[PDB]
RNA sequence: UUGACCUCAAAUCAGGUAGGACUACGCGCUGAACAAUAAGCGCAGGAAAAGAAAAUAACCAUGAUUCCCUCAGUAACGGUGAAGCGGGAAAAGCUCAAAUUUGAAAUCUGGCAACAUUUCUUUUGUUGUCCGAGUUGUAAUUUCAA
RNA sequence: AUUGGAUAUGCCAUAUAAAGCGCUUUCGAAGAGUCGAGUUGUUUGCAGCUCUAAAUGGGUGGUCAUCUAA
RNA sequence: AGAGCAUAGCUGUUGGGACCCGAAAGAUGGUGAACCAUCUAGUAGCUGGUUC
RNA sequence: CAGAAGAAUCAUCGAAUCUUUGAACGCACUGCGCCUUUGGGACCAAAGGCAUGCCUGUUUGAGUGUCAUU
């Protein structure tokens, strides 16, 4: 095992913001969340906002 | 605001300024003292071996024969042609002093 | 003989670390000296436009400050550039007046005696 | 006043003058010790300019070495190891023969308070500085070695710079 | 490993531990009390001397300045100072009036020596020409210049 | 002669300092295989070395050194194999020799005496005096940028 | 408790002194068995040997530019 | 009336200790012809093996 | 287990102690000494030091010195 391995992998900007403007957009889709395990079943409102 | 603004350009627009001199460019010039030391060692120390064997064939006048030696003994002519000027100015002063 | 960055994360925080006690002995002046500006020397980037390292003397002298207190004001000094064109010498000059424009100057307390 | 006097008698090593004394002195210096204190130096305008100052703390010695690494470069390693007190300062060429180059090698006493206090030699005491003859670090040291400002003077080439994304 | 590292681990005696490590902590602010009093502890550098109306650095930044909110003939001429943006830089700059007021007095007084050099030489050449009392040496015993002796003049004035 | 000055020695004469160890990094000398390579030897530090151009360049010219990125696997060589440029990190400049202080060796170590001083009764200084060092040159002064 | 650089303020200052900029009808020193040459080793420099210099000179680059070694 | 550039994968190829194991070495430096330690992952077209 | 009840197979730690050896230091490598001081109850014992090179200085003497010197 040597430590030059590579472990650190590039990616180009413009496809970590698409990845992280899809990951925020599905974010507000109430179905997508209860599917990754949340529970969210009595939430008021999806997306949730409070005031400051 | 103090800010350097790098980039681009700045301007197209010159004028050429007559550049002083610089002290460290004047080196090499004939202190009026040092020339007077200079004689006054060479004078003193004498001469080397192969330099008074070039003050004879001078004197014998086999310049040719001055100018190969010198060449030979010192490396190219510009280092010989100013020995040989060094050597002939001690020869005519001698002459006419003695 | 092989070379990892490994610590490339730790030499930049490092090198943070390091500007901010330079900072904390040094208050009021800026962490950074001032640089002139110069034109590369070449001709694929005589037309740019960068930083240099100190103020030549006609840039001292035609700005105003002499050349011993400019290194005391933060102001650095290069006796190897000369300027050749004047749109040199005043890119720079008023490079000098605009930063004693911003300069406070603590005064320094001196030494009286009582004779003279 | 006489340096610069010295400085041109110094300049002619064959003129009648030096090889009378080329042979005289080499001669005595034989007859001394390999190595041997030197009460002053035996060119004082050549020793004055390397940085030689007559106070004390400041030593001088004489050493013949056999010609046929560098002579000069010889002789301050020898010094040192011979005064291993003493911080090599310089080292100048004093006289040659036919079999030998004698050299003389400067030295400064790190612990002398002469020394110690003194503000312009105080950069020798400093331990950095530990027999800078046997590192390369004098005047012939950096010469030897091809060291100084030009084009005419290893790792930096195998090594493989893996940055962390690559 | 190493037999140095491995003894002291075997033994009994204690490690010699030093609890130093304070990541994330910047380097607290001493020399001015004005800024370190506006400094605060948590900001960085560059942040702080923005917010306290100083420049970081005269020369360009070489990188990407942050971000927080959505933003919407003439060598002879001098540049008139500059306004401070910031009542702590105002802070700092009345100190330096205040400083300067203090250290107002620059003229120097006379001692004896040179009181009494100074009336030997006016009572006897006048009060104008004094390239000739610098020319005299008889009374002129350290041989001042004219420059000089009009200084003295000057001085014993206040 | 005296006695100076020069050398020559010795002393359990006072005050010192050197050695060996470590060796990852560092500076040298040196070295065969399979390459300034291992080894061998020598010398150091918290870094070492390098360093304020006898440096580039042919430009609107740059400006101590060091490291990083590129220039570039390029030029060149004949696969070996760079350097200016550029962009970054960091930045700080200096001291001598060569000048007659010559209206005044103005310089300095050591002994002794008190005064102090402390990571410290364990440190490091000053003043006074005496002796030496030094005129074959110790201070100030000036270093080419002048 | 132990120290560091600053501030405030008391006392002491040998200043008859010491600096910067300025103007010059006066000046301006510059590192030798070194550079350089032939030649021989080492790996271009370096090393030995043979000789061995100059004063607007000397090194390096392109009659010019830059630099100022030992 | 330009189609590349960058990242990730796959297969291929060239180097690097280079799928694993195995040929007398040689050299440097030591110990008392012998022996030891390292350079060394020295050398292979070959041998044996290479996993649901 | 013992063991005391400022305990502690504790911590901290700035004061002293730190066997013979080893760069290793009197010569030798077990012994043999030397010198000085301390003393014993002239001699002996103990203690102290007694390694080389180099540097600054002090004293002593000598050189075939150079003089100096009526």
């Amino acid at each position: 095992t040597k430590t030059w391995r590579k472990w650190h992998v590039k990616v180009n900007q413009n496809e970590k913001r698409y990845a992280i403007a899809s990951a925020v957009a599905a974010s507000g889709v109430p179905s997508l969340l209860l599917a990754r395990g949340h529970r969210i079943e009595e939430i008021p409102e999806v997306p949730l906002v409070v005031d400051d | 605001a103090p800010g350097l603004v790098v980039g681009l350009n700045k301007g197209k627009t010159l004028t050429k300024r007559q550049l002083p001199e610089r002290p460290s460019r004047r080196k090499g010039h004939l202190s009026k003292r040092t020339a007077f030391v200079r004689s006054i060692v060479r004078e003193v120390a004498g001469f080397a071996p192969y330099e008074r064997r070039v003050m004879e064939l001078i004197r014998n006048s086999q310049d040719k024969r001055a100018r190969k030696l010198a060449k030979k003994r010192l490396g190219t002519l510009k280092r010989a042609k100013g020995k040989i000027e060094e050597l002939t100015s001690v020869i005519q002063s001698s002459r006419l002093a003695h | 003989y092989v070379k990892t960055w490994f610590n490339q994360p730790g030499r930049k925080l490092r090198r943070r670390q390091a500007r901010q006690t330079k900072a904390a002995k040094i208050a009021p002046r800026p962490v950074e000296a001032i640089r002139p500006a110069v034109k590369p020397p070449t001709i694929r980037y005589n037309m740019k436009v960068r930083a240099g390292r100190g103020f030549t003397l006609e840039e001292l002298k035609a700005a105003g400050v002499s050349r011993r207190v400019a290194s005391t004001i933060g102001i650095p000094v290069d006796h190897r550039r000369r300027n050749r064109s004047e749109e040199s010498l005043q890119r720079n000059v008023e490079r000098i007046k605009v930063y004693l424009a911003h300069l406070i100057v603590f005064p320094r307390k001196a030494g009286q005696p009582k004779k003279g | 006043g006489a340096y610069k006097y010295l400085e041109e008698l110094a300049k002619k090593k064959q003129s009648d003058v030096n090889l009378f004394l080329s042979r005289v002195r080499a001669w005595e210096y034989r007859q001394m010790n390999v190595i041997h204190r030197a009460s002053r130096p035996s060119r004082p305008d050549k020793a004055r300019r390397l940085g030689y100052k007559a106070k004390q703390g400041y030593v001088i010695y004489r050493i013949r070495v056999r010609r046929g690494r560098s002579a000069r470069c010889t002789a301050e390693e020898r010094v040192g190891r011979y005064c291993s007190n003493l911080r090599v300062l310089n080292s100048y060429w004093v006289n040659q023969d036919a079999t030998y180059k004698f050299f003389e090698v400067i030295l400064v006493d790190p612990s002398h308070k002469a020394i110690r206090r003194d503000p312009r030699i105080n950069w020798i005491v400093n331990p950095v500085h530990k027999h800078r003859e046997s590192r390369g670090l004098t005047s012939i040291g950096k010469k030897s070695r091809g060291i100084g400002k030009g084009h005419r003077f290893w790792l930096r080439h195998n090594t493989l710079s893996l940055r962390r994304y690559r | 490993a190493n037999p140095r590292q491995r003894n002291k681990q075997r033994s009994g005696k204690p490690r010699l531990t030093r609890r130093n490590a304070n990541k994330k902590a910047k380097a607290k602010i001493y020399g001015n009390f004005v800024i370190q009093q506006n400094w605060d502890k948590h900001a960085t550098l560059r942040q702080n001397y923005a917010r306290l109306g100083l420049l970081a650095t005269p020369n360009y930044v070489t990188g990407g300045v942050e971000k927080l909110y959505p933003d919407p003939d003439v060598l002879d001429k001098e540049i008139s100072i500059a306004p401070a943006k910031t009542e702590v830089v105002r802070q700092l700059e009345e100190e330096a009036v205040k400083k300067a007021a203090r250290q107002s007095n620059k003229m120097l007084p006379l001692s004896a020596f040179e009181h009494a050099y100074i009336q030997r030489l006016i009572n006897k050449y006048g009060t104008e020409d004094f390239e000739s009392m610098a020319k005299d040496v008889k009374l002129n015993s350290k041989l001042f210049n004219g420059s000089k002796l009009k200084n003295l003049y000057i001085r014993m004035k206040a």
